[PDB]
């Protein structure tokens, strides 16, 4: 059956009628190309607790 | 004469005036994480043979 495939001559080690591949493609984790994120600004402050000295 | 005597006084207990401003943490970029891998797909294809006419 045909398979609504594509047309591939099959010299480096693929009998006749061979199928494979696929339409559906999915990146594995190695193949993500290194990248940087930017982190936007931040500003905080720290409450402070005390009780007294003397 | 008078003799040496102590003034008995304490010093009573007051909670300082003190408080944080904003800050930064000063990062604005993460680390890279990606490597860029060669990553195999195929379309779907069936295997025949090819004869040219001599």
């Amino acid at each position: 059956g045909t398979g609504g495939r594509f047309l591939r001559l099959g010299g480096s080690g693929l009998s006749v009628g061979d199928i494979g591949g696929s339409n559906q493609i999915t990146i594995p984790t190695n193949a993500l190309p290194s990248h940087q994120h930017g982190i936007p600004a931040n500003t905080h402050t720290h409450s402070v607790n005390d009780g007294g000295h003397g | 004469s008078v003799n040496t005597a102590n003034a008995n006084l304490s010093i009573n207990t007051s909670s300082t005036g003190i408080s944080i401003q904003s800050a930064s943490t000063g990062l604005t970029v993460t680390s890279n994480a990606g490597n860029g891998q060669a990553f195999q797909h195929d379309q779907p294809y069936l295997v025949f043979r090819v004869f040219v006419k001599v």
